[PDB]
This record gives structure tokens, C-alpha cells and sequence, in this order.
DNA sequence: ATCAGAATCCCGGTGCCGAGGCCGCTCAATTGGTCGTAGACAGCTCTAGCACCGCTTAAACGCACGTACGCGCTGTCCCCCGCGTTTTAACCGCCAAGG
DNA sequence: CCTTGGCGGTTAAAACGCGGGGGACAGCGCGTACGTGCGTTTAAGCGGTGCTAGAGCTGTCTACGACCAATTGAGCGGCCTCGGCACCGGGATTCTGAT
């Protein structure tokens, strides 16, 4: 049973922010559940927005405005900054 | 406890399917079917354990049981040990209509009942099991 | 000797807001769950993780409810929580009509 | 890989496949999964930063659920975001009311 | 089986909730409230299990039933 | 533009239930909002079940168990009976 | 019986519900009796509500149903109010409760 | 003291009409909307829906406040009852 | 205020078992190319939203006045806390009476 | 002599009785803040007319994403070993209530 998770990515992020810190398995499970939850919230908001605006496509505009709707002010601002930065860096190259 | 049993039973299912494929290829390659015999002891030990029946039914291992019971395209029946062990396991577990629908073992059971190379004792047991499984449908 | 009533109470409060271990015994909770479940469908199993999750959720719910009850009791200028406090908290939450 | 092109560590292909197989829209643009992966990576980085701080505060080198609960309930924005979730083995914050304290 | 939730356990839950003094009827009140909560959650979980046709209620059934109520739980495979 | 609403169907149901009663325009707006809301709830829960069980089809079983989840006891019982009766008679016909 | 509503003895539109279920992005496939079942449930629920709304409008000696009577019907029925506890009704007022 | 208040309670519970004046409410809504984007237009039904939601919300809040005030063995609602109600509701 | 003495934090040495790292592989993401349409863009209509102005009058308001209710203080007691004693029921060993 | 069914053990919170203190609750008294009434100012509301931004619609045209197909490496599973931490007894604080 080759079932997917986010454990390795969470571990990589942890070592990127905190090098000398580990994580238990139960906390890795909780972080995976957290990631899945936030994904589900954002995708549901994006879907509802797309259906409101009569569009067949989920683009980065829907994702950005769902982020704005969901997260609080400073958190949403930083997240939008990060997302825009990443999108421009990915688009500038190829 | 029981999530772990489901994972182990799924691993057993994958091993059984792989062994069946390997034995079919070996027969197609001019070699006897040995992998099923090799896996038979572990499958027997797992099936004899009663408390794992619920997990077996939750993983639908009866599909792989039917796959093993399905005669190979060379019109050669499976080894008598495999048939006997699988029949005993089928008797030992509370098979309901939903499980039969998931697995579709009734077709193979009817084939065993109609066939004549099958052992007459297995023929009688197949008739008994088919009657028992038809019992709940009609009342 | 003897402590003032409420000193061991505060010691216990400090001790239990520090730990995270489940405060209900496992077998009684399992028996209660099976007793309740037996009224909807006979011959059900539960996974052990299903009982563990239920116990975690039930204790978290009860602790939040006890916090609201404590808030209500302190609002009424008292220290002892009472059934009317629980009923008021559950009504204000929107749980009892 | 598409994660490398965007300078990311989270997967772009996996997220695109999950958006594709989740019955969300007829088609999915290519700038949505990158943006969403960046947001998720930022949020997990924030969570893990505060949880590592909380675990060092307790002088531990490995994060347990208790430190996640403390990091969540101690950050105003996160605690507002995760307002309805309960964390198994997370406990509660130490909080004793003013009127209950002894005299 | 509802008498298995003893008075000390309710006292412990109230102490972790910061409660200093407890009436005598709080125990029965709490038993009733817990019974109602568990009844609803197990009913939802068994509904899910009936849809799945499984011989066990799984942890997924409980997690989805709590997500249904709004009591999202992390750390059980969600 | 032809806007879609359940107004005529509510008139039909009302005359079936109360032949000598009428509905205001605002009450019809409320009823339309209610019908749309219930449809959205049920379809979303059916989709959630289908995804939970790795299914790509919404059959009457998913709708039935959605009704079981959403409606309370007596309401669920009566609505399930009504739906099964209607589906049975549509199949038979 | 041409329309699918007639073949099921319903008043709600089976075809429109089918179109909305398909052109709504809910699942890859749709059954044949799911629209029928859902239309039956919706019609039953609307009849349930309209009965009590008619009762309330007849208790106020009124021939037309207004938002007030819908509010009364919902907030007076134990099951409907539990279903619709987080719903605001425009011009519905409140229940006399002193 | 306390009879004309009950009469007014009865009167206002018999009715559905909105209690906040419509134009002051419109001006308040525009003033609040002036922060998020300059020079916005509003539908009339938007302002009507906002007023209905606001009055329903406030009536529910006053119900909870009355419950708390009665709990404290009082009849007068005070700001700490509002604060307790918003705390228990989970409001920030 | 001072004190003994219950509770607690603390220190350190000892075990362990789970986190972390590392090999093998397979499947899914990535590259390549092909098509069809969803949506961007422009241009056009005309509704409704803003804007103002005049006139009316019920509502708001400022104010006065009084009392009832909230809050502080006293008293009573009784029922929780803190504590020791007794209990119990999961599962066990040694035992007596009849075949 | 043996199998048979039976009575007495041990044991870890929990069940229980108890003292007694302090807290819930009742009563009382008073002062002010809120309700009630009245005369007065305000602007909401009602109605009217005007102007036009912008929303809703239509038609075009293309780049973007869906789809196949081939390909390879990242991420999975297995499995390994070390040290982070749990546990305990000793040492040392530090609060509690009593004096």
C-alpha cells in the first residue's frame, strides 16, 4: 500500500527553519492532517468562487482571493507575498 | 490494533496475487506452480485465525481467494491442498451476501459444483455452501 | 496536618493543566461506547484508534464545557459550578434550545 | 521537476493531480498549484518555527503534539485560524482565573 | 456502563478545566451531556460505516463524523 | 433572460396542500432560497461521500445516506420512505 | 407519461435537477434514481413546511402566507428549527416569549 | 416602572419591521466600506440584507445578554454580560 | 514572623526503542507534441445608482423627577473539601463432597 | 481415587463516612441610575427630477490546458543503529499552615 503524505516535505521545511530540532511521529501525523485540512478549505473556497463567477478554471487569482478570504490580515498578506514571489520566480524561468 | 491487521492482510493480498501471476507464468513457461504451495502455509495460518475474519472481509481477500481458485487458462485445476485449505477457510468464516457480491465467488463455486475432476467431497461441500448462501436471499 | 480546602484543588489544577494523558479509564469508556452503539446495530466492531479518537474528542469537549461553566460561575460571583450554570452555558452556545 | 523551477520544496505535480482528481473544476490553470503550494509551505514554515521555539522553551530537541498545541493557541492569528480543531495530546494552556487564586 | 464514568474522573476533568468547587449534581448533569454527545457522534459514525458496508467502525468514520459536527480532529489520519 | 426558480412548483405543492391559501412574493423568495440551499447541502455531502469511498458516481444510496445524516429522526424516516417509494414507482413505470 | 416527473409521480422537475447535478461539478457520473430521490425529498420537505405555514396563516385569519408565517412555522417546529437553526429569515420577526 | 417597557416589548415582538433608521444605516455602511475600496457602489437590496442580518444578530445577542443578566439574579443588562456572551459564543 | 515539614524542582546515571539514515525499485511527474475551446477583449446598450431639492411630521432629544433595584454588609448553615476506612470484582489458588 | 463444583485471596482505585470550615444564600438598607413623562429640535422619509457610471450582453480570436505517449528519478518500503528522553532515587529547594 503506497499511500502518500507530506512527512518528508514537512521534515525538509523543519530542517530549513530549525536545523537542530526533530519531530515526533504523532506530530508529523498532526501536521499532515493540518496540511490536508487547509488544502481542502482553500480548494472548496476556490471552487465556490469559480462557480460564482461562471468559470471552468481554477487559476492563481482564485487561489489568491481564497487566501485573502480565509487567512487573517498579516498572515494573508505574508502568504500572498510568498505566493506572488514564487509564481513570478517560476514564470520568469522555464 | 485493527488498522494494522488490515495493512497486513492487504500485504498478504498483494503477495497472493503476485504468487498467482508468477505460477501462471511458470506454467506458461513449462514449469510447475510452486509459488502458491510456498505461500500456502502463511495463508492457512492467517485464515485459521478467527479474530482476523472481520479485517479479511474489510479488505475483501475473497477476491484473491477466488483468483487462486479460478482455473488457469491451460484447463488445469489448482493443487488439491490449495482447494482443501480454501474450502476449509470458507467454511470457517461467516460469509454474507455482501461479501459474495464484493468477491463474486459464487461463479467459481458453481463451476466447482458442476465439474467432475473436482473431488466428490469438495463437490458436496460446494453444494452445501451454495445452498447456505442462497438461504438468506429467499428468507 | 491538614490543608486549607482549595489548596489541593489548586495543586490538582496545576497538575492537570500540565499533563496531556487521558483522564478516563479505557475499559469503562470502551464499555460505554459499545453499550451505546449496540442500540443502533448489533455485532459492530470499533478499531482501537476509533475509541481513542472518541475519547480524545469527548474529553476535549468536556474540558471546553467546564471552562465555559467556570466562566458562568465566576460571572454569577460564585466559586461552585452548578447544573444551572451548565444549562446556561449549553443554551448560550446554542446546544440546548 | 516543477518544484525546482519555482524554488520550492513542496510538490507541484502531486498538488496538480489532487486538484485534478478532486472534482473541483473542469480545468485547472498552471498558476494555481504553484501559488497554493507556496501558501502551504509558508504556513507550515510558520507553524514549525513557533513549534520549534516552544520545544526549545521546554528544552526538547524534538517536537511533540504538546508544542504544536502551545504554538497554535499562543499565536493570535493561528489560534483564530485553527479555532475549531482539537489536537490529540495537546492539552490546554495553563490558565487560572483571578478570583480563584488564594488569599 | 454509564456508571463507569466515576466521580473522580469528572473531578479530574473539572480540575484540568480550572474548576475549584463542584456541586453534587454536576456528575449526573455531565453524564447526561456526555451521553448526548456520544450518541450523536456514534450515530453519525455508524451511518458512515453502513454506507461503507464494513464490519468495523474505522477511525476514518469517527474523523468524518467529527468533521461533520465541526469538531475537526488532527492526528488520526485526517 | 429566462431566470429559473421553483415558484410554479411551490404553487403546485401549495394547491395540493392548501387549495384556499396564497403565498406572497417574498415568501416565495424565501422558499426558493431554502430549496437551493437544501440542494447545495445534499449535493455537497453526496460528493463528499463519493470521494470518501473512491467512487465517481452519485447513486440513490449516497443521497439516501445523506438524508440520513442531515435530517433528524422522524424527518429522516419519512423523507427516506417518500424517496424510496417514488424511486420504486419510477423504476416500475 | 413523457416528463420524468410524471413517470415518478412528482411535481418537481427531474430533468432540471439532473442537469444541475451534471452541470454542477459534483461527481464524474450520476445515477438514474438520484435525481428522482432528491426531487421526492425536496417536494416532501416543501409540503411539510407549507402545511405548518398554512396552519399559522389560518391561525392569524390570513389568506396569504408571508415571511412572518414561515418564521413561525420554522421556529415552532422542533425538527425544522433544528434543521434551520442557523438561518435568518428576512421580515420574519421573533416569537412571543416573555 | 416596568409596564410600558413590557408593553413595548410585546408590541415590537408582534412586528417584523426594521428598527434602525434606513438612511443613517446606509451612511454607516458606506463609511465602513470607505476603507476597503474607495468610491464603491451598493445595491439597495444589499443594504437591506445587511440591516436584516445586523438586527437579527443583535437580537440574538440581546437574548443571550438577557439570559446572563437573569442568571446573575438581575434584570438590568450590563456590558460584562455582553462580554461573557461574546466570549462563550466564541467571538473576538 | 518563624518554623517544620509536605511538595516540588532539580541532577544524574541508566535503558531503550523510535527517529533518522541508507539501499532498491516502481510509478507518477516530467518532457514532447497535438487540439479545441474558455475566456480575454472590445464595443454597445440602458438600467439603476448616485445626486440633489423641497416639504412634512413623527421621532429623537434635553430635561425634570422619582423610585426600585443593584450593591454592600450581616448572618446562618450546610454541604463540599480533605482525609481515612471500607469496599469490590478481575482473575486467581487451595479446598470439600460425591461418583 | 478422581473429577467435580466450590470458598477464600489480593488488590487499586473507587465508595464511603466523617469533621468542619467557608462559601452559597437570605435578609436589609440605601442611593443612584434608569424609566417615565413633557416640551422642543431634527432629519428621516416621502416625493420629485436629472445624469450617467457601469453592468450585462455579444461577437471574435487565440493561447492555455487537456490528452497521449515515452521516460526516469524521487519517494516509497525495509531495515538498520544511536542517542533523546523516560524513569528512578537523592539531593536540594520552597511553599503551607500552624504556631
Amino acid at each position: 500500500s503506497r499511500k502518500e503524505s507530506y512527512s518528508i516535505y514537512v521534515y525538509k521545511v523543519l530542517k530549513q527553519v530549525h536545523p537542530d530540532t526533530g519531530i515526533s511521529s504523532k506530530a508529523m501525523g498532526i501536521m499532515n492532517s493540518f496540511v490536508n485540512d487547509i488544502f481542502e478549505r482553500i480548494a472548496g473556497e476556490a471552487s465556490r468562487l469559480a462557480h460564482y463567477n461562471k468559470r471552468s478554471t481554477i487559476t492563481s487569482r482564485e487561489i489568491q482571493t481564497a487566501v485573502r478570504l480565509l487567512l487573517p490580515g498579516e498572515l494573508a498578506k505574508h502568504a500572498v507575498s510568498e505566493g506572488t514571489k514564487a509564481v513570478t520566480k517560476y514564470t520568469s524561468a522555464k | 490494533l485493527e488498522q494494522m491487521q488490515d495493512e497486513l492482510i492487504q500485504q498478504l493480498k498483494l503477495q497472493m496475487e503476485e504468487s498467482a501471476i508468477r505460477d501462471a507464468n511458470n506454467i506458461e513457461q513449462g514449469k510447475p506452480a510452486i509459488f502458491k504451495l510456498k505461500l500456502l502455509p502463511k495463508v492457512k495460518d492467517i485464515l485459521l485465525r478467527a479474530n482476523l475474519a472481520d479485517s479479511i472481509l474489510d479488505n475483501n481477500l475473497l477476491a484473491s481467494v477466488r483468483l487462486w481458485l479460478e482455473p488457469l487458462p491451460d484447463a488445469s485445476l489448482p493443487a488439491y491442498q490449495i482447494q482443501k485449505v480454501l474450502f476449509d477457510a470458507i467454511k470457517s468464516l461467516p460469509i454474507k451476501t455482501s461479501h459474495l457480491r464484493e468477491s463474486g465467488l459464487g461463479k467459481v463455486m458453481v463451476f466447482y459444483q458442476k465439474s467432475k475432476r473436482v473431488e466428490p467431497n469438495l463437490k458436496r461441500t460446494a453444494e452445501k455452501l451454495i445452498s447456505d448462501w442462497t438461504r438468506p436471499i429467499m428468507g | 496536618h491538614r490543608y486549607r480546602p482549595g489548596t489541593v484543588a489548586l495543586r490538582e489544577i496545576r497538575r492537570y493543566q500540565k499533563s496531556t494523558e487521558l483522564l478516563i479509564r479505557k475499559l469503562p469508556f470502551q464499555r460505554l461506547v459499545r453499550e451505546i452503539a449496540q442500540d443502533f446495530k448489533t455485532d459492530l466492531r470499533f478499531q482501537s484508534a476509533a475509541i481513542g479518537a472518541l475519547q480524545e474528542a469527548s474529553e476535549a469537549y468536556l474540558v471546553g464545557l467546564f471552562e465555559d461553566t467556570n466562566l458562568c460561575a465566576i460571572h454569577a460571583k460564585r466559586v461552585t459550578i452548578m447544573p444551572k450554570d451548565i444549562q446556561l452555558a449549553r443554551r448560550i452556545r446554542g446546544e440546548r434550545a | 521537476t516543477r518544484s525546482s523551477r519555482a524554488g520550492l520544496q513542496f510538490p507541484v505535480g502531486r498538488v496538480h493531480r489532487l486538484l485534478r482528481k478532486g472534482n473541483y473544476s473542469e480545468r485547472v490553470g498552471a498558476g494555481a498549484p504553484v501559488y497554493l503550494a507556496a501558501v502551504l509551505e509558508y504556513l507550515t514554515a510558520e507553524i514549525l518555527e513557533l513549534a520549534g521555539n516552544a520545544a526549545r522553551d521546554n528544552k526538547k530537541t524534538r517536537i511533540i503534539p504538546r508544542h504544536l498545541q502551545l504554538a497554535i493557541r499562543n499565536d493570535e492569528e493561528l489560534n483564530k485560524l485553527l479555532g475549531r480543531v482539537t489536537i490529540a495530546q495537546g492539552g490546554v494552556l495553563p490558565n487560572i482565573q483571578a478570583v480563584l487564586l488564594p488569599k | 456502563n454509564i456508571q463507569g464514568i466515576t466521580k473522580p474522573a469528572i473531578r479530574r476533568l473539572a480540575r484540568r478545566g480550572g474548576v475549584k468547587r463542584i456541586s453534587g449534581l454536576i456528575y449526573e448533569e455531565t453524564r447526561g451531556v456526555l451521553k448526548v454527545f456520544l450518541e450523536n457522534v456514534i450515530r453519525d459514525a455508524v451511518t458512515y460505516t453502513e454506507h461503507a458496508k464494513r464490519k468495523t467502525v474505522t477511525a476514518m468514520d469517527v474523523v468524518y463524523a467529527l468533521k461533520r459536527q465541526g469538531r475537526t480532529l488532527y492526528g488520526f489520519g485526517g
